[PDB]
């Protein structure tokens, strides 16, 4: 038994002596504060356990507790909201008429006058409008009663507790051994035969016990009060055989193999539902079946403790060819013995995961009425798209601080990375080439079309009038899609999305999801997203590979992870750490997500987004002005900023008051940052000569003498207000452009 | 021939070591293990003489400063022109700068504290700043 | 962009974008006389805020014009 | 009086405010029935813009052209209401927090680790001296006179001075 | 002057100048700045001493 | 290229010239401190203006200072 | 096997012999280029340049000038092609005179100079064939 459980027993006292002592962590900081720097140091470094000990067990243990503590800290945001939704929302109102009822589950107090942030969202309520989506996701659960949301609180609050307590037990009373955590094969074969296997197969009986009657009650016109309480679905089969006659069959049909049976509730007819506007149940309840006999199937892939299985070690090593010397000998020891790796390949993955479902959510609704819910689809929507940017970014900065720390040639010889690191100038120059290249040709389009709209030249620009750039390629792609059912999923009743092509799908004279047309601007944005894309990937690379050495620091690696520069020799070595490739990164990140935003809401608002007549006229919110208009920086300045930020503006004197507030607030922070970013410390350090100078003359001198933020530290202030500053801008613009619906 | 056991990276030196100064690096190494390039990834020393070549002296140095803090091996470092001149860089007489050496002159050294240097209005118009 | 990111990331970047041309056929016959460094660190303070200034200055200019001759206000 | 300011006891724009308050907030309640917790919460709303105004009236403040109060900060002491009072407040209290702070900084400054007791605060010493800054004009005037409020010229400076 | 004494500092160019300092040691073999000073403060190198010649301190 | 001037306040503790990566700066037999040795920049054609000998300095002000003057390809830090 | 191995044989030059960067079909392909071909005078080498990418150029102008629409839309593609060519000859003989100042090798002030005729022979008269092609076709 090579995989076995290995503990050590109390492995750390517990006791607040430590708590009476900030900085115990670090030995630099455990001498007490000489200068404020002391301050920031010790926040920068609480959770950089690597830096405080040289021991992989005992940075293991922490990571595992910390995990333990974000679970209770998550546990207890979900509490939060759901008992918010229970006591304070208008939830119950919202169910009997989802259309016309605003979902809000937030009250603020009458102190300044602060009680007009109480919309008059309906049901007999007020309260803050919310844009969580969190009305829709319940009812997509058959809540249809406060108890229930109340409970749901209730446990969310004892798996907190139990969090918490399993967190600290498995620091202080029962520690793993290091041999525990490096077992990458049984780790993986318990995550997804398990957690994401048995997690799907028992959200798929939840669904066909609970989410699919009660939904299909609600569907039908019942009122909440005359649905049977859930549990009234379990005990009498036949209260469920009138909704999906198949039931009266029973459990037979699965074994005995006749699956088809079951097509009344595991369909995959795709599409939309025309009542509600979202996915089918239905087709939900067979994805998440199949889902979990997938990841069953997968997690017994990897070999634990029966022969059977597979050797993840000599899968990698096996892997090599004439172009790649050694192939992936060695990935194994760098995964297995360095969390930046891995922390790096997750961060990554995360986000771009979290990007693929901001994607994927809104082009199918997946809860009933959300679709027509605009506030809460684009909310969503940029939600996970900067989650995904962040979790991106963090991986690259993961990546880089793994190369500089846990990266060693002796074990890294000829193998991909050596490879990779010994051709890193000419991925670099091709990148940087690519980047240009996409740069010039997209953002020149822009400017060409700009500048031939000025000259009166309105026949010399890339427009569909005008010399046309079709994506012929996403075209032909979504005429594929329009005939796949029935030709090539010829089991599928309906395309996966309507967004490629098909009816239009209205609820409540409200258009919830319609085809989209690409045009000439589809094909510049979308070029224009491919160059900033490339061109962060291009800083985010050069920082994890030039991380070690450069030709202007050959002995990069001895300087650390993160330091300010090498000194003004060599002309100037300012940022030429790889942090300060992530701070650069990061800004490119904000800017490609700003205008994958702006794309998104811009699109939709006048091309998706809109409402129906009894005839089947289409009306939109612009009224379609993005394929004329999208393509000059000119038409987005003035259709899009200047006409959609009419009403953050104008929401003074009314509930979306507190939109304006935070659009201005935001663009003050913004251009507080300004203040670090273009600032160097030399200055400041003066002034606070000076103000020290004025507080020693009267005898107030603190003994933690004052100190200039470091460099470092100035940029990474910088960049934090920066990206709050913007993002909060577009908060605040997107909310009070679409809540004023 | 002598050179560390190297694969080839698009690091290493470039038109200006054929035009201008090219540098070389000599050790001897006890035994055969793998070391970090100052340009590409990894590569591996010969046992006894390994010859190496840079194109500029900070990696050198900085090699050398890997050798000595890891491996303990002494070093040589050389500067050779397109000419053919080869001159004696590193060890200028056989011991290390930090280690103090009868018979070097100081250099640049003055005799009063770095407060009592003269104005810039005394020195000016004159080839000079304050510190010559 | 000259006033936020400064010199070592961008002299690190010429660096390889000198490797790219010196590897180049039909390239290599086309040298530069001046080896290609990037901006000085005052230099390129210097040139974020002549950017930002001339930027500035051209902005204000047409609004001002603009809006006063649009409006005759 | 002063600038031309009417008293907004008598302001025609002050009163057309304040209807206009009362009527928007009558029109976003006419949509509730009437004892509802919303209906509640509006007309509350309701009596405390007609308390507000009404101590605007009564107060004697100075309305402009626009129907809103200005204020008037030269000194007049008809008008110390508006700034003179609540600065002197201020001094007061902000006087207090400085003074104690000060205190806090010489008292526990005489002491090896007088560092570990400003991220550390000594809670017992320092409630001591918070307590005793109603008195800070009185003391801060002593230590003046007393030459004890400020340091001697000999203290640290840079090359120039 | 003596082991312990208080000296003022009069280096203008130094981080303490005007201020206060306590003697650690004085070298009597010749050596031009021989008397080891130490203060309070930390400069913004993180150090807290000096060398200094008895005729840049005040002594009392 | 640049100036590195070393001034008689130096207590030759060795730190500039170990922290120096491109051997600009050694030690010479001296007199005027207890250690015997004093900092000296006998090629400063090599130095590139880092000034970490600056920093790894512990005399209240750098008894080793670092003038950038005149940038050639050694002290411009350029491979090329 | 191993396709990568250090350019020349020397592991410290900043190149790699990749199937790209030296395998028969790169050698061979530009080892006949005019650029780098054996036996040729640099007027040659100059003219075949030019000719190539003289002939090259006036399509962009001819077909998305700004009269591309006219009747006179080749002509117009001509001759602003010949005035890129114009400037472009003029860019290389700034370059010749200020790089190779103190018939062989391209890498010389007389040799460069032959060069710079021949390109602008050739290049006007690619651009004269590409409009005598395209005027009627
Ligand atoms: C986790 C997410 C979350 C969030 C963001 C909120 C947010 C909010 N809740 Mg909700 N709530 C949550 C979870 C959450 N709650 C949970 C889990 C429960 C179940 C118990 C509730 C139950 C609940 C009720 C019953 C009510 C709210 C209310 C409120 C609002 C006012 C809170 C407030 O300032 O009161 C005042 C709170 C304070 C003054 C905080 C106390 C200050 C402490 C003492 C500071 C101590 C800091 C300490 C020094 C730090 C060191 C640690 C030390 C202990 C050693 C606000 C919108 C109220 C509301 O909306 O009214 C209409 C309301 O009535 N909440
Ligand atoms: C973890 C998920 C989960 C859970 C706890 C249950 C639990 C249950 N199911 Mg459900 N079921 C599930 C997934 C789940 N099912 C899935 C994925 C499908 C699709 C194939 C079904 C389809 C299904 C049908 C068609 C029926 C049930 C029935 C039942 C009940 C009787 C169980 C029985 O006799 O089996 C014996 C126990 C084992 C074999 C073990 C029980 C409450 C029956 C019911 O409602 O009667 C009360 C019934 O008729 N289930
Ligand atoms: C076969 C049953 C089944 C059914 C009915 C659905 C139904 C649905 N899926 Mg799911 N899905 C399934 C299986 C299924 N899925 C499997 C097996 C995968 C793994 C790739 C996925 C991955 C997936 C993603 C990533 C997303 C959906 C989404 C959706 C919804 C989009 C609307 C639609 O018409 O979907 C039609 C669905 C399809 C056309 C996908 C079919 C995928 C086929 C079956 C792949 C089969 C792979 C094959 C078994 C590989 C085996 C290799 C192994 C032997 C080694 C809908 C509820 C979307 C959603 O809910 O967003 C809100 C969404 O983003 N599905
Ligand atoms: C799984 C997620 C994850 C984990 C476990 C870590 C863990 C770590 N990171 Mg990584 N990182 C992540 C995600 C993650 N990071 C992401 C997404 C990014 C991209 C931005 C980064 C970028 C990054 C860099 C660039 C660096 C690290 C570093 C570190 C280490 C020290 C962190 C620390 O001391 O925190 C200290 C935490 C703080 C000081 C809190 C600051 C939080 C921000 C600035 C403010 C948040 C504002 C709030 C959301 C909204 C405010 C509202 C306003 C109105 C008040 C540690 C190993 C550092 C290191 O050296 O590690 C070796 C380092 O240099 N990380
Ligand atoms: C809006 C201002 C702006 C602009 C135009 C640029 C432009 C550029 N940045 Mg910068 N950047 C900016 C703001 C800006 N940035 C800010 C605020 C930051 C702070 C975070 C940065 C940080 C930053 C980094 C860290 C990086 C860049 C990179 C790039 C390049 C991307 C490649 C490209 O598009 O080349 C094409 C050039 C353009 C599209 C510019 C417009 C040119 C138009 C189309 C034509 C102009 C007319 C023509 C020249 C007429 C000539 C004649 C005339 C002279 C008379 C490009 C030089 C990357 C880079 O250089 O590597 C590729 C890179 O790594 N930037
Ligand atoms: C009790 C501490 C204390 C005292 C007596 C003073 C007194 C003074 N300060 Mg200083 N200051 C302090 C703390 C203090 N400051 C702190 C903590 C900061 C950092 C934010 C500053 C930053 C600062 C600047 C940048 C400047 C002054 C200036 C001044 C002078 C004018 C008043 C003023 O501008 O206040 C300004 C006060 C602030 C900007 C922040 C004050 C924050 C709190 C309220 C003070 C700390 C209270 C603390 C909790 C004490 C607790 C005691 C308790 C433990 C018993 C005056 C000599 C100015 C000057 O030089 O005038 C000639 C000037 O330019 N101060
Ligand atoms: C400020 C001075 C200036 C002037 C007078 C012009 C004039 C012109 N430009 Mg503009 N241009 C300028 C600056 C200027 N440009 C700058 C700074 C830029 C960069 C932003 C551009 C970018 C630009 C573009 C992108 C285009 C033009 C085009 C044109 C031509 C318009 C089409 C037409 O009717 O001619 C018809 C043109 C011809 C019949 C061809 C004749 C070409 C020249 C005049 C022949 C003689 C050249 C001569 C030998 C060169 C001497 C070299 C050296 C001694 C200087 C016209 C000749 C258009 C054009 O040329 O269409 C192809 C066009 O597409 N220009
Ligand atoms: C997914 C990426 C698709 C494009 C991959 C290109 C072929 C990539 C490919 O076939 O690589 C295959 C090639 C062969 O390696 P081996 O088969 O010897 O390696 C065995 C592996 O198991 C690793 O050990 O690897 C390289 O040469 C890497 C450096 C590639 C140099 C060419 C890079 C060109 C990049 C730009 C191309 C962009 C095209 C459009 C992208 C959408
Ligand atoms: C939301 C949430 C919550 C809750 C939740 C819940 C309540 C859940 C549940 C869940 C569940 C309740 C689950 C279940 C599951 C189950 C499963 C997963 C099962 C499985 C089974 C199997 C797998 C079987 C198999 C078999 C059989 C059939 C017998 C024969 C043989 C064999 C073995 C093959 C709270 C409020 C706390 C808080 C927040 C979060
Ligand atoms: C295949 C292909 C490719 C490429 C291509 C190319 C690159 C082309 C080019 C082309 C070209 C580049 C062409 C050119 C041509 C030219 C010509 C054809 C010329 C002619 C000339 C002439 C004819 C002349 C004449 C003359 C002179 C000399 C002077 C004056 C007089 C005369 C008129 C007699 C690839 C593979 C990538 C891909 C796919 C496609
Ligand atoms: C303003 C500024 C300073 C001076 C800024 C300082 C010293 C920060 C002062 C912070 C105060 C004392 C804390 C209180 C701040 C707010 C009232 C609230 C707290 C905010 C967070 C710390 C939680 C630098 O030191 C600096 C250094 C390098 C580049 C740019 C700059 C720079 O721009
Ligand atoms: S300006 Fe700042 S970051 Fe740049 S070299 Fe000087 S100290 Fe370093
Ligand atoms: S670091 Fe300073 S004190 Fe030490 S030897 Fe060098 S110059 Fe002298």
């Amino acid at each position: 038994t090579k995989v076995k459980i290995l503990v050590e027993r109390d492995a750390t006292a517990t006791s607040f002596e430590k708590w009476a002592k900030p900085g115990h962590f670090s030995r630099t900081l455990a001498k007490g504060p000489k200068t404020t720097t002391w301050i920031w140091n010790l926040h920068a470094d609480a959770h950089d356990f690597d830096s405080q000990t040289n021991s992989l067990e005992d940075v293991s243990r922490k990571i595992f507790s910390a995990h333990f503590g974000q679970l209770a800290v998550i546990f207890l945001w979900l509490s939060g909201m759901h008992f918010h939704g229970a006591y304070f929302s208008n939830y119950l109102a919202w169910l009997n008429n989802p259309t016309s009822i605003k979902p809000s589950a937030q009250v603020v107090w009458p102190i300044v006058g602060q009680e007009i942030l109480n919309a008059d969202v309906g049901g007999n309520f007020q309260g803050v409008q919310i844009t969580s989506g969190f009305f829709q996701l319940w009812r997509a659960e058959g809540i249809t009663s406060e108890i229930q949301l109340y409970w749901t609180a209730i446990g969310a609050l004892v798996m907190s507790g139990l969090m918490l307590f399993a967190g600290w037990f498995h620091y202080h009373k029962a520690a793993p051994k290091l041999e525990w955590f490096q077992n990458a094969e049984s780790m993986l074969n318990h995550h997804l035969s398990i957690l994401l296997g048995l997690g799907c197969l028992s959200w798929a009986g939840h669904q066909i016990h609970v989410a699919l009657p009660i939904n299909k009650l609600l569907d039908a016109g019942v009122a909440p009060q005359e649905i049977p309480l859930p549990h009234e679905f379990l005990v009498n089969r036949d209260l469920i055989a009138q909704l999906y006659p198949s039931f009266s069959k029973g459990l037979v049909p699965f074994f005995s193999g006749n699956w088809s049976e079951y097509s009344d509730f595991l369909t995959f007819k795709g599409g939309v539902n025309p009542v509600t506007g979202g996915l089918w149940l239905t087709d939900t309840a067979h994805h998440h079946l199949a889902l979990a006999v997938l990841f069953i199937f997968a997690g017994h892939m990897y070999r634990t403790n029966w022969g059977i299985g597979h050797s993840m070690k000599e899968m990698l090593e096996a892997h090599k060819g004439p172009f790649t010397g050694e192939g992936h000998a060695g990935l194994y020891e760098i995964l297995t013995t360095s969390w930046h790796a891995q922390l790096a390949i997750n961060l990554a993955m995360i986000g771009s995961l979290s990007i693929i479902v901001a994607h994927h959510m809104y082009a199918m609704p997946p809860y009933p009425y959300i679709a027509t819910d605009y506030a809460t689809q684009l909310s969503l929507f940029t939600h996970h798209v900067w989650i995904g940017g962040f979790c991106i970014v963090g991986g690259a900065a993961h990546g880089a601080i793994f190369m500089v720390r846990d990266y060693n040639p002796a074990k890294n010889y000829n193998n991909l990375l050596d490879r990779v690191i010994r051709h890193r100038d000419s991925i670099i120059s091709h990148l940087n080439w690519v980047s240009i290249f996409l740069g010039f040709h997209s953002f020149g389009l822009y400017i060409h079309n700009d500048t031939m709209r000025a000259l009166g030249r309105s026949q010399d620009m890339f427009s569909d009038t005008a010399i046309q750039l079709q994506p012929i390629f996403a075209q032909w792609i979504q005429n594929l899609h329009l005939l796949a059912p029935g030709n090539t999923a010829p089991n599928a009743l309906t395309t996966a999305s309507y967004v490629f092509g098909g009816d239009v799908v209205s609820v409540g004279s409200k258009i919830a999801i319609m085809p989209i047309k690409l045009g000439t601007a589809d094909f510049m944005v979308h070029h224009i997203h491919a160059f900033t894309i490339h061109v962060t990937a291009l800083i985010l690379l050069k920082g994890v590979l030039y991380a070690r050495s450069s030709k202007l620091i050959p002995d990069k690696a001895n300087l650390g992870f993160r330091f300010p520069c090498d000194g003004p020799g060599r002309g100037g070595t300012c940022q030429v750490s790889a942090w300060d490739h992530v701070f650069l990164g990061l800004f490119w990140m904000y800017n490609s997500l700003s205008i994958v935003l702006f794309h998104f809401s811009w699109k939709m608002q006048s091309d998706v987004w809109g409402s129906v007549t009894p005839t089947g006229a289409v009306s939109h919110i612009t009224g379609g002005n993005f394929a004329q208009s999208a393509i000059t920086i000119n038409g987005w300045l003035r259709d899009f900023l200047w006409s959609q930020a009419s009403q953050v503006i104008q929401s003074y004197g009314s509930a979306l008051s507190a939109y304006g507030l935070i659009f201005l607030g935001a663009h003050f922070i913004w251009a507080f940052s300004l203040m670090f970013l273009f600032s160097g410390r030399g200055y400041w350090q003066e002034l606070i000569e000076s103000i020290v100078w004025a507080h020693n003359k009267i005898k107030v001198a603190p003994a933690i003498q004052p100190r200039a933020l470091s460099i470092t530290q100035g940029r990474a202030v910088g960049l934090a207000h920066y990206l709050l500053g913007g993002i909060g801008t577009t908060w605040a613009f997107f909310l009070a452009r679409i809540i004023s619906v | 021939p002598y050179s560390p056991i190297f694969g080839g990276s698009t690091g290493g030196w470039l038109r200006a070591a054929e035009v201008e100064e090219k540098y070389a690096i000599t050790w001897t190494s006890p035994k055969e293990q793998i070391f970090e390039m100052p340009t590409g990834g990894a590569a591996v020393m010969l046992i006894g003489e390994n010859l190496l070549y840079l194109a500029r002296k900070e990696q050198c140095l900085a090699l050398g400063t890997q050798l000595k803090s890891f491996k303990i091996s002494d070093y040589k470092i050389y500067r050779i022109f397109p000419s053919g001149e080869v001159q004696f860089l590193h060890p200028k007489d056989g011991v290390f700068p930090e280690k103090v050496n009868p018979g070097r002159l100081p250099v640049g050294n003055r005799s009063f504290s770095i407060g009592k240097n003269p104005n810039p209005v005394s020195v000016k118009f004159s080839g000079q700043g304050t510190y010559e | 962009m000259f006033l936020i990111s400064w010199r070592g990331y961008w002299q690190e970047l010429i660096e390889t974008l000198v490797w790219a041309h010196e590897r180049t056929p039909l390239a290599n016959l086309i040298s530069w006389k001046d080896k290609p460094v990037a901006l000085s660190i005052v230099q390129a303070r210097l040139v974020g805020l002549a950017h930002f200034t001339v930027g500035y200055i051209l902005t204000y200019a047409a609004f001002v014009i603009a809006s006063t001759a649009g409006k005759f206000g | 009086d002063v600038a031309g300011l009417i008293p907004c006891n008598e302001s025609p724009v002050f009163t057309k405010r304040l209807n206009a308050s009362v009527v928007k907030l009558e029109n976003r309640v006419k949509k509730y029935e009437a004892g509802s917790p919303p209906a509640l919460a509006l007309e509350q709303q309701i009596e405390r813009t007609k308390q507000r105004f009404d101590r605007y009236s009564k107060s004697g403040l100075l309305c402009g052209k626009d129907g809103l109060p200005h204020l008037i900060t030269d000194g007049r002491w008809s008008h110390s209401i508006e700034f003179v009072i609540p600065g002197l407040m201020f001094l007061y209290i902000t006087g207090w927090i400085g003074w104690v702070g000060r205190k806090y900084i010489r008292t526990v400054g005489g002491d090896t680790n007088a560092t570990e007791k400003e991220i550390i605060i000594d809670v017992p010493l320092a409630l001591k001296i918070m307590s005793t800054g109603f008195i800070w004009p009185i003391s801060a005037w002593q230590e003046y006179i007393s030459g004890t409020l400020l340091a001697d010229v000999s203290e640290i400076t840079v090359s120039p001075r | 002057m003596d082991k312990g004494s208080k000296v003022r500092n009069l280096r203008k160019e130094s981080y303490w100048f005007n201020e206060i300092g306590t003697v650690v040691t004085i070298d009597k073999s010749g050596i031009k700045y021989p008397a080891l000073v130490r203060f309070t403060k930390v400069n913004y190198s993180g150090t807290n001493s000096t060398n200094f010649s008895l005729d840049e301190l005040q002594e009392v | 290229s640049h100036a590195v001037k070393i001034y008689d306040t130096c207590i030759g503790c060795t730190q500039c010239v170990r922290a120096c990566p491109t051997d600009v700066l050694e030690m010479v037999p001296w007199d005027g401190c207890k250690a015997g040795q004093i900092a000296s920049a006998p090629r400063t054609e090599d130095c590139v203006g880092c000034k970490r000998c600056e920093s790894a300095c512990p005399t209240d002000f750098l008894s080793v200072r670092v003038y950038l003057g005149g940038e050639t390809t050694r002290s411009m830090g350029l491979a090329y | 096997a191993n396709f990568i191995k250090p350019y020349n044989n020397d592991p410290f030059v900043g190149h790699l012999s990749t199937p790209v960067t030296t395998s028969a079909a790169t050698k061979a392909f530009l080892g006949n280029l005019p650029a780098y071909r054996a036996g040729l005078s640099p007027l040659l080498r100059g003219l075949e340049v030019g000719m190539a990418h003289g002939y090259l150029l006036v399509g962009p102008f001819d077909k998305l000038g700004p009269l591309r629409n006219s009747e006179i839309a080749l002509l117009s593609g001509f001759l602003s092609a010949v005035g890129l060519i114009t400037i472009l000859t003029l860019c290389l003989t700034i370059y010749g005179k200020v790089s190779f100042q103190e018939n062989k090798d391209l890498l010389t002030e007389d040799g460069w100079s032959q060069f710079t005729s021949g390109f602008l022979v050739g290049a006007f008269g690619g651009a004269g064939f590409a409009y005598l092609t395209l005027l009627n076709l």
